[PDB]
């Protein structure tokens, strides 16, 4: 399945989160931003790749990051 | 390849002149029946002898199509 | 002459040329009455003809084989007319042009919005700054000189 | 405004008086250019003592079919 | 008389034997 | 500490007259997909497959072929109307496992019992050069 | 009136005159200088 | 692994169509594999390295075949300018009778294809005269290609299979090359020359079974231990000389004429001899550079060190390239194929000026193939060049051990390399289109007389420096008084000024204004090209856009539609658009050589410099006209022998169109028409019976720019070398 990763550049706007279509992404809490929470991908084998969470990051440079891995079926997005 | 149908239709079955005794030569010889059955048919009976007149334009009044052509081809 | 080219003043194909130029107008001449209005306007052409192949070949224009005007880019001082001194005219116009939209850039550059004196011309300011393109190479070369032209670490 | 300007340059910059005594050998044109950069070439003989460009679109013979006769109708 | 031979063996034998073997190969499984 | 909700066979399915965009062979031999929500009414929904179908009072259960579809589903569910949504993963074998809300909170709301996953501790740019990886089968961003 | 002078200074509106001006100059100038390969003054 | 491919885990555990094409299109990507080491990298590069000599000896063998066994060498050596070479026998039971009819040509029993590649001529002029020569070769390359299989094997199993150390060895391997490699080949084909080819230029028939018994020269051997190594070069053959024949015939085996032979109208035998020996000797002096065993050379590492201009305009100058380079295979690829696509166009650019081979100048056909043949292959090269450059910044390059040395400058100022770049091509594309522009409105408006026709007197200038009279400029070679022409007076210069001032071949052609617009069309196209791969070798680690492309590797579809779309932004995608403007730069030189050529074949250079300074000229009068026999290869009154090309010339515009399908169209909208699809083989009754084992998925957004690109390429090259071929042959002249 393709990887995601957290960076600690996040500041913790849950925008990743919002715009992800697969719930891969995570709000848990942190100790290093203002908002006291970060992201995590735990679920990336549902992870699709379309980066509509990258989309959404305010964070320069981004904070999330999808590096398209090996593709399976939930990652092509087949109903068949 | 509707209106290049309609053109080459045209040329070849109907548009033409006609005698003074009813003798109807049309603008191509009746070429179509056997030349437009062919992919180069349509490329040489079609493109290559009808496009003369816009690549021999230069000079005339018709010049500027001699222009557009090759514009539009840019 | 240069590079086996022939003046076009002797150049038999040059004269060539003009004659069978003038020739097809008048061909086309004789359909037309001597007081219409498209016989005065292929005279014309045919005046404005003579009136071209006369100061090519008195500039001292170089004719090929082929009868028409090939120019000489190489600096030879007996062409000068034809690239460096029109490109000289170029560079000033270019150096104007380039050096006034700059001085626009640089005066509204302090702008509360700067892009909306972008979109929208400040016509003013701009009929003040046209005229410094006039000094262009002198206010550009000082500003070589006091290192105003460049940005610093870029 | 671009039937105003069809109708005026009929009337104005056009052979159609020419046109209606000879439809059959007269070419419809209905845009004369000026003479600047030798573009003048452009002013072809279209017939009628008329140097201009010929026109496709047709308007001569709407014009005939709805009766119009002299360039002040158009 | 050899191109009667060889050009099928290459043309129409060679390629179905290929092309059947590649499929056996890409379809398999372990 | 929470307890998924485990899935209840027998539950009613809006009322809706059939479409080609519902399940294949895949949820026969691969697997297929399951959200649930509760809705106060019968209403009128939009198909993630189809059409339209007649939402029923009471709890609501529909089968899809893919995940993004119940999310894409429950998202609406929530926006719309004001609904509460889970969804499962269901095996050919007849096993089911719950998905989101994986904690019974939203994703977008941080909760204490959350672990990290893929998370780097630097800046993006800190990565390194594919050369110090090479040979190797690792990536400069999963460390 | 002020809106309407700073419509006219708009890009598209500033560029046409400004080109319609400059076309009608070079216009001009090979209506009275025609053709010319060259620059004959020297 | 588990299944194909057994080198990617991913790639097999993919259960849709995608598993099989990047299964197939990532083989030779060592480094991409699985469990590869730095071992098996350079190991597996070795056994392919062989794999591939095999491959082109096997090939050239099996061309002496066809020659020998359906050709007309023999019947082609008595007449040389009256045979059309034969490439092989055609048998397509698809043929009609008039197809074989057509077809028979050559002065053959069935139908046949006239080669023109120039093999025969160039086997004619090395000494081969019998099918029975060819059939030798062919053996003993069927055999070479065996041992060349033989030892790829063999360096495959341990103990034969070198350490990385061993392949690292660049001192070495330089000294071989350059001595053995280089010169001991040159100096033998030297020796082949001196032996067989001048001796059977002059009608003695030297073979493997009296090369023992006769003597290349009547006092042979003794003068070379001496010093009067003149003597070699006192009786050349005569100008009025029969290339089979002996009459005429000298006995020098060395010389340097610089001319061409007056018949054959190639170049002087003896002079290719003393070439080869001469460039030879230079390559065998030349590797005695870099120190091995024997306590002398140079380490290439501390002249790499050395080279460091105090002042620091240079930084660090070159430390640390001799690793950065000895341990990138991407650079030294880069390097290589560099330089040999450079020499593959210098070849381009000598064999049609410079004919070896004889009677090869007369075959117009063969001449047009043949550079256009190479000049194509050499553009391919060149962006492979640069494209193996892009992988070696991502995949090799370390920015600490370059650090603050040339290379690592490079990166530094990329953005002035890449902005100066588009401002030549800026510059030279708007003006030579202005240029092209004002000559077609001028001839359009009837008035040729107010184009703007540039004089290339630079290049005339130099053309004049080499002695050519046309120009009359009066430097160097074409002034009486310049040393340069004293000098050279007693050896080459007669036959040179002899060769240059004729007006029949093409060594140094006369060039005016239209030649002057076509050069700027390539400097425009050069640049441009430059300017694509450079710009993406350069931001292939990283640009503003995504300043971490680096950890995305070389090729990827993209980085998503946000921060405003970010499509192409691959180094990759650099090279995928840097093809296009590969082919249509070649493009514009192979239309420039084909039509000066075609004009001076036909007597009429004035058509081509009247009208190749307007494209409505090349329209016309290049691709229109020349079309005419090509386009009735085959009518509906009938066909000859050019139908098999005006087919392949609308294979070629399928091929062409078909790519822009993949290039214009992207997947989304093919994904969702198979997912529609997919439904309705599910819901057919008994074709559900049958199952699909791979799930069927649209092409990669990188798959389709590749096909798209592959369809383009195909369809250019086979489109203009039938039209090339047909329109040049149709009238052989
Ligand atoms: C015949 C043989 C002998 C010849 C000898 C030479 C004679 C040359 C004479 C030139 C002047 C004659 C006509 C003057 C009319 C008054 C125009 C004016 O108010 O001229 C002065 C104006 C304004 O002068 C200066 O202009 C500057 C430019 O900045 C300004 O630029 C704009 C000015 O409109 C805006 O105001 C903008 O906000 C601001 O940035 C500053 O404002 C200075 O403070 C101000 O003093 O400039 C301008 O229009 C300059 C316009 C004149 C340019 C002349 C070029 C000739 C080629
Ligand atoms: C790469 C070299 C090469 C090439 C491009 C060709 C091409 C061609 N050959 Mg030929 N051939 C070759 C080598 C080659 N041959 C060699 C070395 C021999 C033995 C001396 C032959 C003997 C031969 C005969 C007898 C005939 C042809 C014929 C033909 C033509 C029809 C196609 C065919 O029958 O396939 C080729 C058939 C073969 C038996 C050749 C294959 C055997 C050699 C050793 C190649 C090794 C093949 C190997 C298993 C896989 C190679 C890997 C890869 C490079 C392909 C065709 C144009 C036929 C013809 O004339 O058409 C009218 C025909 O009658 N060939
Ligand atoms: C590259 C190799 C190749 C070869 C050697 C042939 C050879 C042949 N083709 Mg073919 N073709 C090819 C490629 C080839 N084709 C490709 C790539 C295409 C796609 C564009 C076509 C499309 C094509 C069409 C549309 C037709 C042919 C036809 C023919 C036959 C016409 C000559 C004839 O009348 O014989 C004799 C004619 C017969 C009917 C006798 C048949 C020969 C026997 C039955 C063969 C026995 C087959 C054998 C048992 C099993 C073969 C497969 C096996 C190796 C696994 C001929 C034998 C024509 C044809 O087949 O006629 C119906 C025809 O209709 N071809
Ligand atoms: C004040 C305007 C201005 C100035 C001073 C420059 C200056 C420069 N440009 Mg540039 N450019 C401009 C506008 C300008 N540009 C605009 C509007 C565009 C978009 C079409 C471009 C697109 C562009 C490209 C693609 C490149 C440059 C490059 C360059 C540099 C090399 C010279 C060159 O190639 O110019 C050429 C100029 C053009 C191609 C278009 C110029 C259009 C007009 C003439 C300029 C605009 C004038 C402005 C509207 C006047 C405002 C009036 C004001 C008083 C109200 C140079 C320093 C090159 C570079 O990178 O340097 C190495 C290069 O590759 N420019
Ligand atoms: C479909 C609409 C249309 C089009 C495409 C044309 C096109 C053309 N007209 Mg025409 N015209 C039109 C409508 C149109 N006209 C109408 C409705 C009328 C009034 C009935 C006219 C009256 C007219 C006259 C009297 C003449 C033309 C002429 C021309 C030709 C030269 C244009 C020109 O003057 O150069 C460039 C134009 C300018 C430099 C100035 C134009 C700007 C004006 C003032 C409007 C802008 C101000 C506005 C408030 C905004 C040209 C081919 C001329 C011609 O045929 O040459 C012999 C000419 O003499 N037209
Ligand atoms: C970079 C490309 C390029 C270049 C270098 C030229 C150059 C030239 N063109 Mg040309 N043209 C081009 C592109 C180009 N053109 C294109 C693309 C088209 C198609 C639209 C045309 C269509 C065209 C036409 C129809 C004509 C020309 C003409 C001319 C010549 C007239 C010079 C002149 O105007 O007198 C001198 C003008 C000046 C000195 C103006 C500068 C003075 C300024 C405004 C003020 C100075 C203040 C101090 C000139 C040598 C004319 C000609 O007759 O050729 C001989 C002509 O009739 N061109
Ligand atoms: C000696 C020269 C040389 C060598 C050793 C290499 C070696 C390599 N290249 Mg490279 N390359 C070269 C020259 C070379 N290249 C040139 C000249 C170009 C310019 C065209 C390129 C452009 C290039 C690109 C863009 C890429 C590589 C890549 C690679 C690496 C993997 C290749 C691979 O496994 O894919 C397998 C290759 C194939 C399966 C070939 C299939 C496609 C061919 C062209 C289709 C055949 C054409 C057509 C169908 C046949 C004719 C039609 C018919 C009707 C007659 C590899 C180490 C890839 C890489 O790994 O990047 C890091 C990469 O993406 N190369
Ligand atoms: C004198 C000893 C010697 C010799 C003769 C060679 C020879 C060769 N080595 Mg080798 N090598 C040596 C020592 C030697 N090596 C040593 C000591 C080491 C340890 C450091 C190595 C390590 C080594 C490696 C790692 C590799 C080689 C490779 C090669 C092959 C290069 C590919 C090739 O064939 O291109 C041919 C080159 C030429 C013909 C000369 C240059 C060609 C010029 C530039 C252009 C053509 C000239 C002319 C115009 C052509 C006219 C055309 C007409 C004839 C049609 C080649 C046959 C490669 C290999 O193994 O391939 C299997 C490779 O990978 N060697
Ligand atoms: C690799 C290239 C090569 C090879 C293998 C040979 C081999 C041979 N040559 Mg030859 N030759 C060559 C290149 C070559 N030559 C070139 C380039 C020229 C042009 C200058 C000549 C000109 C030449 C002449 C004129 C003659 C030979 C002769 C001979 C034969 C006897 C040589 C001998 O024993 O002398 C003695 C060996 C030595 C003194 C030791 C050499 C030490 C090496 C060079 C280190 C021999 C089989 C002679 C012969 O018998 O005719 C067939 C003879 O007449 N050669
Ligand atoms: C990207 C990259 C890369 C690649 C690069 C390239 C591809 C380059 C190239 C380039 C090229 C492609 C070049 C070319 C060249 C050439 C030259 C530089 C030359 C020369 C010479 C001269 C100077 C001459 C002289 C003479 C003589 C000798 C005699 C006669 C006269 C004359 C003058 C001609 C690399 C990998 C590295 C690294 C990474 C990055
Ligand atoms: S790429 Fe799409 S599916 Fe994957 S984590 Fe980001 S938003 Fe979710
Ligand atoms: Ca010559």
């Amino acid at each position: 399945s393709h990887s995601v990763k957290i960076y600690d550049t996040c500041i913790g706007c849950t925008q990743c989160v919002r715009a992800c279509p697969t719930d891969v992404l995570e709000m848990i809490p942190w100790g290093g931003c203002k908002a006291k929470q970060i992201a995590s991908a735990p679920r990336t084998e549902d992870c699709v790749g379309c980066k509509r969470c990258e989309s959404a990051c305010p964070t320069d440079f981004l904070s999330v990051r999808v590096y398209l891995w090996h593709e399976t079926t939930r990652s092509m997005g087949l109903a068949y | 390849v509707v209106i290049f149908h309609f053109s080459w239709k045209m040329q070849s079955d109907v548009w033409g002149s006609i005698n003074d005794q009813g003798v109807v030569t049309h603008i191509t010889g009746g070429n179509f029946a056997q030349s437009s059955i062919t992919i180069n048919g349509w490329l040489r009976d079609f493109l290559w002898a009808q496009a003369s007149q816009v690549i021999q334009s230069y000079g005339s009044s018709l010049s500027a199509y001699g222009l557009f052509f090759l514009g539009a081809h840019f | 002459d240069i590079a086996g080219l022939t003046p076009c003043k002797d150049s038999k194909q040059f004269a060539k040329r003009e004659k069978q130029s003038i020739k097809k107008l008048e061909s086309s001449l004789k359909l037309y009455a001597p007081d219409s209005a498209p016989a005065l306007a292929i005279n014309a052409t045919i005046e404005k003809t003579k009136r071209r192949f006369d100061n090519y070949g008195k500039q001292g224009l170089l004719c090929g084989a082929d009868g028409l005007p090939h120019l000489i880019v190489s600096g030879d001082q007996r062409h000068w007319g034809e690239f460096i001194t029109p490109g000289i005219l170029f560079l000033y116009i270019a150096g104007w042009i380039g050096w006034v939209g700059r001085s626009y850039l640089i005066a509204i550059r302090d702008d509360k919005k700067p892009t909306q004196k972008e979109i929208i011309i400040d016509v003013p300011l701009a009929t003040g700054l046209v005229f410094r393109g006039f000094s262009w190479p002198i206010a550009a070369y000082r500003e070589l000189l006091n290192g105003e032209l460049v940005a610093k670490d870029v | 405004l671009w039937l105003s300007g069809m109708y005026f340059h009929g009337a104005r910059f056009s052979n159609y008086e020419a046109w209606l005594n000879d439809p059959t050998h007269i070419r419809p044109s209905a845009q004369v250019v000026w003479p600047i950069v030798g573009q003048e070439i452009l002013n072809g003989d279209v017939g009628g003592g008329f140097r201009g460009i010929q026109i496709t679109s047709g308007f001569f013979q709407i014009w005939r079919a709805s009766g119009i006769t002299s360039e002040l109708q158009l | 008389n050899l191109p009667s031979l060889f050009v099928p063996l290459v043309g129409l034998l060679f390629p179905a034997v290929a092309m059947a073997s590649l499929f056996l190969h890409v379809e398999k499984r372990l | 500490g929470f307890t998924p909700p485990e899935l209840d066979p027998n539950t009613p399915s809006p009322i809706f007259g059939g479409s080609t965009g519902g399940l294949l062979r895949k949820a026969q031999v691969e697997e297929f997909y399951v959200i649930t929500w509760e809705s106060p009414k019968e209403q009128i929904f939009e198909m993630p497959t189809g059409g339209a179908a007649i939402m029923r009072e009471g709890p609501n259960l529909l089968k899809l072929a893919r995940k993004e579809q119940c999310l894409a589903l429950g998202t609406r569910l929530r926006s719309k109307y004001k609904i509460k949504y889970q969804f499962y993963r269901v095996f050919p074998s007849g096993e089911v496992q719950y998905l989101h809300p994986k904690d019974g909170v939203y994703p977008e709301k941080v909760n204490p019992g959350r672990q990290g996953v893929g998370v780097n501790f630097r800046s993006i740019g800190k990565n390194v050069s594919p050369i110090e990886v090479k040979f190797t089968g690792k990536q400069p961003y999963d460390l | 009136m002020r809106d309407l002078k700073t419509y006219l200074s708009v890009a598209p509106v500033a560029s046409t005159l400004w080109f319609a001006a400059l076309a009608g100059l070079l216009i001009e100038i090979n209506r009275f200088f025609p053709d010319a390969l060259t620059f004959p003054f020297f | 692994a588990l299944r194909f491919p057994r080198f990617s885990q991913g790639l097999a555990q993919d259960p849709t169509t995608r598993r099989i094409w990047f299964g197939i299109a990532t083989a030779h990507d060592f480094e991409s594999h699985d469990d590869i080491t730095e071992g098996r990298l350079y190991q597996n590069i070795f056994a392919s390295h062989f794999g591939q000599l095999a491959i082109i000896f096997l090939w050239t063998s099996g061309n002496l075949f066809h020659v020998a066994w359906q050709g007309n060498f023999e019947a082609w050596v008595q007449d040389p300018l009256h045979v059309r070479p034969i490439a092989h026998a055609i048998w397509d039971p698809h043929f009609g009778q008039p197809a074989v009819e057509a077809f028979t040509r050559g002065g053959a029993l069935g139908p046949v294809n006239i080669a023109y590649s120039g093999v025969y001529q160039w086997w004619y002029t090395i000494g081969l005269r019998t099918n029975e020569d060819l059939y030798t070769g062919a053996i003993f390359l069927l055999f070479l290609s065996f041992i060349s299989l033989l030892a790829g094997w063999l360096h495959l199993q341990p103990k034969w299979k070198p350490s990385v150390s061993w392949f690292k060895n660049a001192e070495s391997r330089l000294n071989h090359h350059l001595s053995g490699l280089f010169g001991v080949s040159s100096l033998a084909w030297a020796g082949h020359l001196v032996h067989v080819a001048i001796p059977g230029s002059r009608g003695e028939y030297v073979r493997w079974n009296n090369f023992l018994s006769v003597l290349p020269h009547p006092q042979g051997l003794g003068p070379l231990f001496t010093g009067q190594w003149n003597l070699y070069a006192q009786n050349p053959d005569s100008s009025n000389h029969l290339f089979s024949t002996s009459q005429g015939a000298g006995t020098a085996i060395l010389t340097l004429l610089g001319g061409f032979h007056p018949q054959t109208q190639s170049l002087w035998l003896t002079d290719m001899a003393h070439h080869h020996l001469a460039i030879a000797i230079l390559f065998l002096i030349g590797g005695h550079m870099y120190r091995t065993n024997f306590g002398i050379g140079h380490s290439i590492k501390y002249i790499l060190e050395a080279h460091i201009p105090p002042g620091g305009r240079l930084g660090r100058g070159h430390k640390g390239l001799y690793d950065t380079i000895n341990n990138s295979i991407h650079f030294q690829l880069g390097l290589a194929l560099a330089s040999l696509g450079v020499i593959t166009s210098l070849v381009a650019q000598h064999m049609y000026s410079l004919p070896a081979y004889a009677f090869i100048a007369q075959d117009f056909t063969t001449q047009a193939a043949l550079y256009t043949h190479h000049q194509y292959i050499a553009g391919f090269i060149m962006t492979g060049a640069f494209a193996h450059g892009a992988i070696f910044f991502i995949r090799d390059y370390n920015p600490e051990q370059n650090a603050d040395n040339v290379l690592a400058r490079m990166l530094e100022h990329k953005e002035a390399i890449i902005s100066h770049l588009s401002w030549a091509s800026l510059f030279l594309g708007f003006h030579t289109l202005g240029l092209y522009v004002h000559n077609d409105v001028m001839l359009a408006f009837g008035t040729p007389e107010k184009q703007i026709l540039i004089e290339p007197i630079f290049a005339q200038w130099i053309q004049s420096a080499h002695g050519k009279t046309s120009y009359g400029f009066d430097v160097l070679l074409s002034s009486t008084n310049s040393p340069a022409l004293n000098a050279g007076r007693s050896i080459w210069l007669p036959g040179w000024l002899n060769a240059i001032n004729e007006n029949s071949n093409s060594l140094f052609l006369t060039i005016g204004p239209g030649d002057f617009l076509v050069h700027h069309a390539i400097a425009l196209g050069l640049h441009t090209t430059t300017l694509i791969l450079v710009k993406g070798a350069l931001d292939a680690r990283g640009s503003k856009l995504m300043p971490d492309k680096k950890d995305f590797g070389y090729s990827f579809p993209c980085d998503g539609p946000g921060r405003g779309g970010t499509c192409d932004i691959s180094a990759w995608d650099a090279f995928y658009l840097a093809v296009f403007w590969m082919l249509n730069t070649i493009g514009w030189v192979t239309f420039y050589w084909h039509w000066k050529h075609i004009t001076l074949w036909q007597g009429n250079v004035s058509q081509f410099n009247e009208s190749s300074t307007y494209l409505m000229g090349w329209l016309r009068d290049y691709l229109w006209l020349n079309s005419s026999q090509l386009i009735n290869g085959y009518n509906p009154f009938g066909m000859n022998s050019l139908s098999v090309w005006a087919w392949m010339f609308l294979f070629g515009h399928l091929v062409w169109a078909t790519g822009f399908m993949f290039l214009i169209s992207w997947r989304g909208y093919w994904q969702e028409l198979i997912e529609t699809l997919a439904w309705a083989h599910e819901r057919t009754p008994l074709a559900n019976l049958i199952r699909w084992r791979d799930k069927p998925v649209a092409l990669s957004i990188v798959q389709a720019r590749l096909v798209g690109l592959v369809h383009f390429s195909v369809g250019y090259i086979f489109t203009y070398a039938a039209f090339l071929i047909a329109s040049t042959s149709g009238k052989f002249g």
